[PDB]
């Protein structure tokens, strides 16, 4: 055949020890750039204007930083929602100060996994697989774009995405409950239970398939060889663990549909997690957690406080010390 | 020995009275009469050698001089501390409730 | 997709026990430390670094900007059997709130 | 003429205005009547930095830096009386107008230099006998550099001057001597000097534009460290007006 | 469907970004400030008030070396300072009339902001898009008392919600229309596993 | 010195990613 | 920073070249199955 | 603790006479404050201008004297300055500004007496608390 | 039980409800840097993972 | 940045010790008769 | 009041006071102890008695409140100044030692 | 004494690099088929 049709052949082989595929021709150099960009910046960079006042964060290793210190920082509150690429600034110098990096690594990376998601449709398609794999990888994607793309958009400002750095997450986790009540809102206490329901499942599941494996091997033999990949039979009895299980809680509170179970398996934690992302995304246009401070009230108007008042004032502690250089007016409005 | 300006200035009349010549604005709301027309000249015709002075700001209404002389007592004068005063700080010095 | 996969069934399955079993496991041990306050509170090499130099600034400084908030605003409320009083013009705040 | 629209994003907001070739006038003075300077525009072209040498003996020589902060350094709408003294000379008396901006550059090698970049409280003057303002008229005088931040500024660790811990309260048992640079806030006030070379008059509109030079001390961040020469070169332009 | 499915989450996601910037096609008479534009009220709130005061708000250099009322944006144009930096796109029916071609004019600020817009700024400054799940309007620590979210809020979040699941659908209906077009929506054939036809990976 | 070691450790785990993939104990069917 | 762009704004216009015409050829036949 | 005639029991005037305010009328000030007002004072704070508060201390030492409900009602018609000097009808709501300020358009003489006694009351009740902002929240 | 037997008295255990846990995660940031600590790290990776 | 002195090698054989008990056993599986 | 009793009194010897990762001696931390400097009494200018408020050990930092003996608030050291109303300069706070060097 | 800070770790290393080398190599020839 002519060059592009071998070309095509070779991009979607199924044979290929890593699937390339068409969202793989823009999924790769995206992912390699914002790599590249990350682990460079996360060791060099020097310090980064986040907050638009002139007073640099060092986010690098050689500056300072160990690795849960250390972050890629946003651009500078300056810049805002405006698009920064390193032809934007007069320098590297000048793109280094505004934390360019943030941004070239941040929008490779959301596209490159926006494509890693359709990568994974393109393949179970070249494999006569069912397709909701890449639903699933749905929830974190969405998580990611919450936090990169969308908060910054609702707020105006890149420098409110959050930083790529262990302790810079947990400063956008602070503000954010300072900001939105966070704690307080249904939609995180859903991805709570997604991911602490997802956790206990994926116990109960690995214990029960565990407890019930068909003796195959010896007492000095991991019971792991008493499976050989690809074998057409079972290798647990799904019986009994029901019959375990049911037993447990009771018959009708337990799976006997292997299909079932594993359906239940993906949409819990699935389901949470996106109601997680929809949280920040929706808090992201200041739609907040409840608000009952001051709730209850006596017979004289005295205020009776409840949990919710003392979530409150931890909530105020964050709210007057976050970027204690950067108001000037009263109210935190964005 | 290297000295914080502000917290020697609080153990001056500045710490005790209204300081004329340093005192934010907000100050004047203290008492009656002084808040915003009042405190307004006061801070722009500063410094002032000693507190009467306050009383030769050109314009003043007769009643304006009156509420002045009321409130002597609740004025000081010391020296004009710069860290008090750049920023537009006497204006609005970063603190509300 | 990923570079790997599993490919023993049994294996996977003792996996999906090990991983979240143990990552419990490994929180109570640090909640154990925090009965006693001893905490992963600081790293000393930063504090040494931004005690002597006040333009280096970290997320790691910044966090604990807030931790003194939260600590100083919600302990007289917290904590009622201290009998706190931290008059305002002691509470950390930053600029304006 | 152009709107906001057509500026916008452009760079152009921060140059100040130029005169055409034409403009070699002359703009009489009438020592009888009062003036101000409606608009005095300062554009920097280019910011020097004094290199500090390990020893005297040979004197420093001003270095060129790169500007990281962008298009954001330069001092527009001042305004303030222009006086005719008993020599005929001028002496602009600054009131008021955008007359600072913080700017940082960087030093071959990465080390970062902010400053106050500043006209405040300018009061230059001319020399004596200026019956007309010409291409062959100069300013020169001084101003005031306050401190970079101002008093309410926290450092990383929340120390201030008029606000922030007076310690270091991560180390709760050090000993204080050594820190007392870092830990006790100074806010400096110092003096710089600038002059203005006129290079075109329009003697119809009241309108110079010229060269500056400037020279001034940067941020020395609240007393924790000495700070360094710097000289300021640009482009100035001025509106003066009866008033 | 999955094509609809695809168009409309992608017109969901416009209309969230156009409720929450856009004060033309959404006048801010009817839907309430937008948060860049209650952001900039607030600035020019308290420039209108301390001016008042006598305060120079060109001269006032704040505590970042950064003017308290006025700076440059990274162009140069003259915009609200504080946090509100963010927001110098901004633009707005009351704030225009402070606008020259450098942007905020300081001749004009001085002189010619009029009662109107003081109220306006007001309003909207006191009228940001903040607010509780409850309707408690405010930033979060706020106490109750005012019964307020923003009508862009309500509108900004449902349409973000709903064109996300769409994007979901989207991706689950063309992902099963592609399997049953081609014959493998109800699992894989065990005598004709496609897999085992093919080379080993390693 | 600490930014070495945190640089090692990270290369070494980007190595041992390369080993894992393509030097992989390889599946066999059956 | 020009010839820089111009590089980017190439090589980007080429991958997403690729992408479309990439699934322009043909791509519902390439399944395992019914083409 | 209860909400008594005593607690409701405020000065009318400036020459020392009271007035016992009705259970219905705290109420009603209560919902008018929100209704007209709490969008800036929420608390007894001032959102646009934070230096002046409604604590009666305040209120006493403004000029005319706002500590009653003469001097409060009077504001809601004409309200000054601290200082009594300027007329601030265009920028703050009044029953004068009704047209610019369209909230104030349907209140009444007996809504303007229930507002200005809630702003007498609270802080009865709240203390501190009502002026104070959030370090009293 | 450990925790509480470890500080002064049941009083800083966490008290049986939804927002007074809330409560007990922001005193433990706080108080005690509990985010910084490698034991809660290895936990936040147990249960994501 | 004044680190711990006992950082490094607390590391160095934090890795170390494992990794080799780990790679002695790997290699004589290997070697072990085909 | 003999030295030793005096160091007991002291929080650098509370064992609730420590890092998971602050290794070694105690006396790598605050130093090795060599005398009681005295006890400090405060007073304000009227010349009453003040009592510094003591940190507990939950707090890794506190501020510095002074009560007078029924515990009424009567000297502190600011964070903000512009408001502040007890510092020791307006109060005009000495402090005094009893025993120790 | 005050020794080289870097003298503990190339001592260590010195010894274990080496050492691990040879008991790889005869652990795994232990392990062949005998
Ligand atoms: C837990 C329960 C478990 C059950 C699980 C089942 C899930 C379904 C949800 C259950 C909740 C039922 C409670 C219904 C009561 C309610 O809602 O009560 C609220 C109101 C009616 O109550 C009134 O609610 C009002 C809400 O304020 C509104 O009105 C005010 C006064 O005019 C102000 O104008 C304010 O600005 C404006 O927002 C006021 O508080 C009134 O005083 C009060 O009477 O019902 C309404 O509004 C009707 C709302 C329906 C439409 C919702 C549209 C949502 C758009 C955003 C979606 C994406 C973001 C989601 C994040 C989560
Ligand atoms: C990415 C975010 C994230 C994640 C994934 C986690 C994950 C975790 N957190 Mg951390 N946390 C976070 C962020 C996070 N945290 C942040 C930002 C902070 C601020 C510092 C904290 C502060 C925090 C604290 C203060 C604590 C955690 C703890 C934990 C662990 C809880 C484990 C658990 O399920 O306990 C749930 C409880 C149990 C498993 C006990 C048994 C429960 C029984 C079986 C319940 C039976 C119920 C019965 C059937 C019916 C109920 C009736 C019904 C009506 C309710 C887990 C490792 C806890 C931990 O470390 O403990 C050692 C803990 O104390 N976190
Ligand atoms: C675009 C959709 C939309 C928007 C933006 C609004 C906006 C608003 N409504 Mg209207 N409304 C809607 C649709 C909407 N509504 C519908 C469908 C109904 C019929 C039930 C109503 C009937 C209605 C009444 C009767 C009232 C309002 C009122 C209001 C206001 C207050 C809302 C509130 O307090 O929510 C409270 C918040 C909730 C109840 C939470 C909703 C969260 C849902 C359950 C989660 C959705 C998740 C997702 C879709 C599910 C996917 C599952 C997944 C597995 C795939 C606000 C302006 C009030 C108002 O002020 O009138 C003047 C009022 O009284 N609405
Ligand atoms: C019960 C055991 C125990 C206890 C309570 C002590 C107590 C003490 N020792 Mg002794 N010590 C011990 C055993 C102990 N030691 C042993 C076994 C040795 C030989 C190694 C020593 C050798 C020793 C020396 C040489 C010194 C001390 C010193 C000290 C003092 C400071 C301790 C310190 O800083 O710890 C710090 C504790 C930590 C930093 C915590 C470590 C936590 C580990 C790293 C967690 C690992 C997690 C794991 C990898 C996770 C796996 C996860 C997986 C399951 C999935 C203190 C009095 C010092 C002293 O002052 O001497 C006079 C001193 O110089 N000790
Ligand atoms: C001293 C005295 C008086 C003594 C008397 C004692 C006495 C004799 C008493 C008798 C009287 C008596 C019984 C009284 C009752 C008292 C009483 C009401 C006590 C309260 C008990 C209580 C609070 C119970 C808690 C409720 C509870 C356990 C709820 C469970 C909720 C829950 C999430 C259940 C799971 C349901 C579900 C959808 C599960 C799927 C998820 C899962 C486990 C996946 C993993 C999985 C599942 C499978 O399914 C199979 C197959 C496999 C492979 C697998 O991976
Ligand atoms: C320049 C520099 C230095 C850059 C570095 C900067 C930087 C910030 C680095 C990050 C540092 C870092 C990683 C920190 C994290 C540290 C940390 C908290 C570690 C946790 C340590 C620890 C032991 C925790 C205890 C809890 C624990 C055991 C967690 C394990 C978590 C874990 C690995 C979970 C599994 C994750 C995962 C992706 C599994 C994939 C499995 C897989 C291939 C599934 C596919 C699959 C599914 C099927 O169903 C079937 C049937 C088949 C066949 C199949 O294949
Ligand atoms: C084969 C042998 C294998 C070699 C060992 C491998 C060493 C790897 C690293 C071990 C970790 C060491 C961490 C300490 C870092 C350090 O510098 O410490 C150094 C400290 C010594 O502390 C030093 O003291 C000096 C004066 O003596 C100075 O003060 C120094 O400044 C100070 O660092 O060493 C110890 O404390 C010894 C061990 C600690 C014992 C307490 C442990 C109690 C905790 C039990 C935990 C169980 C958890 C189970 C979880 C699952
Ligand atoms: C995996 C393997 C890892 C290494 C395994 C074992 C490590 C042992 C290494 C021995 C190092 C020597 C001791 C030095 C200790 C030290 O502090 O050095 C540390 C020195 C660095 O020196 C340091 O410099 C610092 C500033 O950068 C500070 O001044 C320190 O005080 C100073 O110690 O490291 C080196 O010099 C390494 C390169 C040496 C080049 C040697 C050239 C000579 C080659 C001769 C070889 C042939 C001879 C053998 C023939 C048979
Ligand atoms: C108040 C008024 C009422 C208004 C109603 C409100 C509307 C909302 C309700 C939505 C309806 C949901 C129906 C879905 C059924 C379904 O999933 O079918 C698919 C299978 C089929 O069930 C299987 O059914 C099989 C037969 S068949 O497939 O149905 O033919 C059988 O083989 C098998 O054993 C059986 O388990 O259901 C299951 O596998 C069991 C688990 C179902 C529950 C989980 C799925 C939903 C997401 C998880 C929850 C996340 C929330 C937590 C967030 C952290
Ligand atoms: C688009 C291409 C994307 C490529 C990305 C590169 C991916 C790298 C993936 C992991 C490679 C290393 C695996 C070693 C381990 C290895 O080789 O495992 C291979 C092992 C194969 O399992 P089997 O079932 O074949 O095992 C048979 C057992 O019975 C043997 O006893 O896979 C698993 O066990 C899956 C669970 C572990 C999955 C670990 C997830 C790791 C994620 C990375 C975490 C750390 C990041 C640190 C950041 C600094
Ligand atoms: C910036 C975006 C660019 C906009 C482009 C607008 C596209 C609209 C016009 C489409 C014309 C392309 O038409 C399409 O081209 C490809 C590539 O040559 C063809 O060619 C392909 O045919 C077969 C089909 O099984 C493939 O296996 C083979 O690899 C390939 O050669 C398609 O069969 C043809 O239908
Ligand atoms: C292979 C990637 C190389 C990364 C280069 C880092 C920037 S280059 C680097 O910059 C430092 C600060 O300006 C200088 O002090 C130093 O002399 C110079 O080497
Ligand atoms: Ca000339
Ligand atoms: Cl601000």
């Amino acid at each position: 055949a002519n060059l592009w049709e071998r070309f095509c052949n070779w991009v979607t082989s199924t044979d290929n020890r890593l699937y390339v595929g068409w969202f793989g021709v823009i999924m790769i150099p995206t992912l390699l750039a914002a790599t590249i960009c990350f682990v460079i910046a996360f060791i060099a960079a020097p310090p980064v204007d986040i907050d638009g006042i002139r007073e640099p964060v060092s986010g690098s290793l050689l500056y300072g930083n160990n690795i849960i210190t250390g972050a890629v920082v946003p651009s500078s509150n300056a810049i805002g929602l405006h698009f920064y690429p390193i032809w934007e600034a007069a320098s590297l110098d000048e793109w280094l100060y505004n934390g360019g990096p943030y941004q070239l690594i941040i929008f490779h990376f959301l596209l490159g996994a926006s494509c890693y998601m359709g990568r994974q449709w393109e393949l179970s398609y070249r494999l006569g697989m069912r397709p909701w794999i890449c639903v699933a990888y749905s929830a974190p994607l969405a998580s990611a774009f919450a936090v990169f793309l969308i908060y910054p958009i609702g707020q105006g400002s890149f420098s409110d995405g959050m930083p790529l750095g262990i302790s810079g997450t947990f400063n956008f986790m602070i503000v954010f409950q300072a900001e939105h009540n966070i704690l307080m809102h249904p939609f995180h206490q859903l991805g709570v239970a997604g991911v602490f329901g997802g956790a206990l499942f994926c116990a109960m599941h690995g214990s029960l398939v565990t407890s019930s494996l068909i003796r195959e091997t010896t007492e000095t033999e991991s019971a792991n060889y008493g499976y050989k990949f690809g074998q057409e039979e079972e290798t647990y009895n799904i019986v009994a663990a029901h019959g375990y299980f049911g037993r447990l809680i009771f018959q009708y509170a337990s799976f006997n549909n292997s299909r079932s179970l594993h359906f239940f398996l993906a949409a819990w934690p699935v389901v949470g997690v996106w109601f997680a992302a929809l949280g920040i995304s929706t808090m992201a246009f200041n739609l907040n957690g409840f608000n009952f401070n001051h709730s209850v009230i006596d017979a004289k108007g005295n205020v009776i406080n409840t949990w919710a008042d003392i979530i409150n004032r931890a909530n105020l502690g964050m709210e007057v010390m976050h970027e204690r250089n950067a108001h000037n007016f009263p109210l935190d409005l964005a | 020995e290297l000295v914080n300006v502000v917290d020697e200035k609080l153990g001056t009349a500045y710490g005790e009275k209204i300081d004329l010549n340093n005192t934010n604005i907000a100050a004047f709301i203290q008492y009656r009469g002084l808040y915003p027309t009042l405190a307004k000249l006061i801070v722009k015709n500063a410094p002032y050698e000693s507190v009467e002075d306050v009383l030769n700001i050109p314009g003043l209404t007769e009643r304006q001089k009156q509420i002045l002389r009321e409130n002597l007592e609740h004025f000081t004068v010391t020296e004009v501390e710069t860290a008090l005063v750049e920023g537009g700080d006497r204006y609005n010095n970063g603190l509300y409730k | 997709i990923f570079g790997i996969a599993f490919s023993n069934k049994r294996w996977l399955h003792f996996f999906m026990l090990f991983v979240p079993v143990t990552g419990l496991w490994m929180s109570a041990i640090g909640v154990v430390g925090l009965a006693l306050n001893l905490r992963s509170y600081d790293f000393i090499s930063q504090e040494i670094r931004a005690a002597e130099d006040p333009e280096f600034e970290t997320f790691y400084t910044k966090n604990l900007l807030l931790n003194e908030g939260i600590r100083a605003w919600m302990a007289p409320q917290d904590q009622p059997h201290e009998n706190f009083v931290f008059p305002e013009e002691v509470l950390p705040r930053g600029n304006a709130l | 003429t152009l709107t906001y629209d057509d500026i916008v994003g452009t760079g152009l907001a921060n140059k100040c205005p130029t005169l055409d070739d034409t403009a070699r006038g002359a703009y009489p003075i009438d020592s009888s009547q009062t003036y101000r300077i409606a608009r005095l525009c300062l554009q920097p072209t280019t910011f020097l930095v004094k290199e500090e040498p390990k020893n005297k003996r040979q004197e420093a020589e001003f270095v060129p830096t790169k500007l990281v902060t962008r298009e954001t350094t330069s001092l527009d709408q001042i305004q303030g009386e222009l006086k005719v003294n008993s020599d005929g000379s001028l002496t602009f008396v600054e009131e008021d107008g955008i007359d600072f901006q913080p700017v940082t550059v960087q030093m071959a090698g990465g080390e970062r230099i902010p400053l106050l970049f500043t006209v405040k409280n300018l009061v230059a003057s001319t020399q004596p006998n200026v019956t007309s303002i010409t291409t062959s008229t100069d300013f020169k005088g001084e101003f005031n550099v306050p401190s970079y931040r101002t008093a309410n500024f926290l450092d990383p660790k929340g120390r201030g001057l008029a606000s922030g811990y007076d310690s270091a309260i991560a180390l709760p048992q050090a000993k204080e001597e050594e820190l007392a640079r870092a830990n006790v806030k100074r806010f400096s006030l110092t003096k710089g000097q600038i002059s203005l070379n006129v290079a075109k008059v329009d003697g119809r509109t009241g309108e110079i534009a010229g060269t500056f030079e400037s020279e001034q001390l940067s941020d020395d961040d609240m007393g924790a460290h000495e700070p360094h020469e710097v000289k300021i070169q640009g482009v100035f332009y001025a509106s003066i007006e009866p008033a | 469907l999955s094509y609809s499915l695809g168009a409309l989450s992608m017109m969901g996601f416009i209309a969230t970004c156009f409720v929450w910037f856009n004060n033309t096609v959404y006048p801010s008479e009817f839907y309430g400030p937008t948060g860049p534009e209650a952001s900039q009220a607030q600035a020019m709130t308290f420039l209108i008030r301390d001016q008042k005061l006598g305060a120079n708000v060109g001269s006032a250099q704040g505590p970042t070396g950064l003017g308290k009322y006025l700076m440059r944006s990274p162009t140069g144009e003259i915009i609200f300072g504080g946090e509100t930096m963010r927001f110098w796109d901004f633009r707005g029916p009351w704030l225009e009339p402070l606008r020259g071609p450098n942007g905020l004019d300081l001749n004009k600020i001085k002189n010619d902001i009029q009662p109107w817009q003081e109220r306006r700024a007001a309003e909207y400054m006191t009228h940001a898009p903040l607010g509780s799940l409850n309707s408690v309007g405010g930033v979060a620590t706020e106490i109750n008392s005012v019964n307020f979210v923003s009508p862009r809020s309500w509108l900004a979040t449902s349409h973000f919600v709903l064109a996300f699941f769409f994007l979901v659908g989207h991706l689950w209906h063309a992902g099963r229309a592609r399997a049953a077009a081609a014959g493998f929506e109800k699992g894989i054939d065990r005598e004709s596993e496609p897999v085992l036809s093919m080379p080993s990976l390693d | 010195m600490e930014t070495i070691t945190y640089v090692f450790i990270f290369a070494c785990i980007i190595a041992l990613f390369f080993f894992a993939i393509f030097f992989r104990e390889p599946p066999r069917i059956t | 920073m020009e010839t820089l762009k111009i590089t980017v704004y190439i090589v980007v216009t080429f991958f997403v070249l690729l992408f479309v015409f990439g699934f322009l050829s043909g791509d519902p036949a390439r399944n395992p199955k019914r083409k | 603790a209860e909400l008594t005639p005593e607690v409701l029991t405020v000065p009318l005037n400036s020459e020392g006479k009271t007035i016992t305010l009705t259970e219905k009328q705290y109420l009603e000030g209560k919902r008018l404050f929100q209704y007209a007002c709490a969008s800036c004072h929420v608390g007894g704070i001032t959102k646009t201008n934070p230096s002046l508060d409604l604590r009666t201390e305040t209120l006493a030492l403004a000029t005319p004297p706002r500590d009653n409900i003469e001097g409060l009602v009077d504001y809601m018609k004409n309200p000054t300055t601290y200082d009594g000097e300027q007329e601030i009808a265009e920028v703050h709501p009044s029953l004068r500004s009704a047209d610019i300020f369209p909230k104030m358009r349907n209140l009444t003489e007996k809504d303007l007496v229930a507002i200005a006694g809630h702003i007498l009351v609270e802080p009865k009740i709240l203390g501190d608390k009502w002026g104070g902002g959030k370090v009293y929240y | 039980l450990i925790y509480p037997l470890g500080q002064s008295s049941w009083f800083f255990a966490p008290s049986f409800g939804v927002a007074a846990i809330f409560r007990f995660l922001l005193f433990f940031q706080g108080f005690h840097n509990w985010t910084l600590n490698p034991f809660h790290m290895m936990g936040v990776a147990g249960v994501l993972g | 940045m004044e680190v711990n002195q006992l950082g490094l090698i607390a590391t160095a054989l934090f890795v170390l010790v494992p990794s080799v008990f780990l790679i002695i056993l790997y290699v004589q599986t290997e070697s072990q008769q085909k | 009041i003999p030295e030793k009793l005096a160091f007991y009194d002291y929080i650098g010897n509370n064992p609730a006071k420590g890092g998971l990762f602050r290794t070694g001696p105690m006396n790598k931390g605050d130093g090795i102890a060599q005398a009681w400097k005295g006890h400090a009494v405060f007073r304000n200018k009227e010349g009453e008695e003040l009592f510094v408020r003591r940190m507990p050990a939950f707090f890794e930092s506190f501020p510095v409140i002074l009560t007078d003996k029924n515990g009424v608030v009567k000297a502190d050291i600011p964070f903000r100044r512009a408001e502040s109303k007890y510092s020791f300069e307006q109060q005009g706070v000495t402090v005094s030692f009893y025993g120790g060097e």
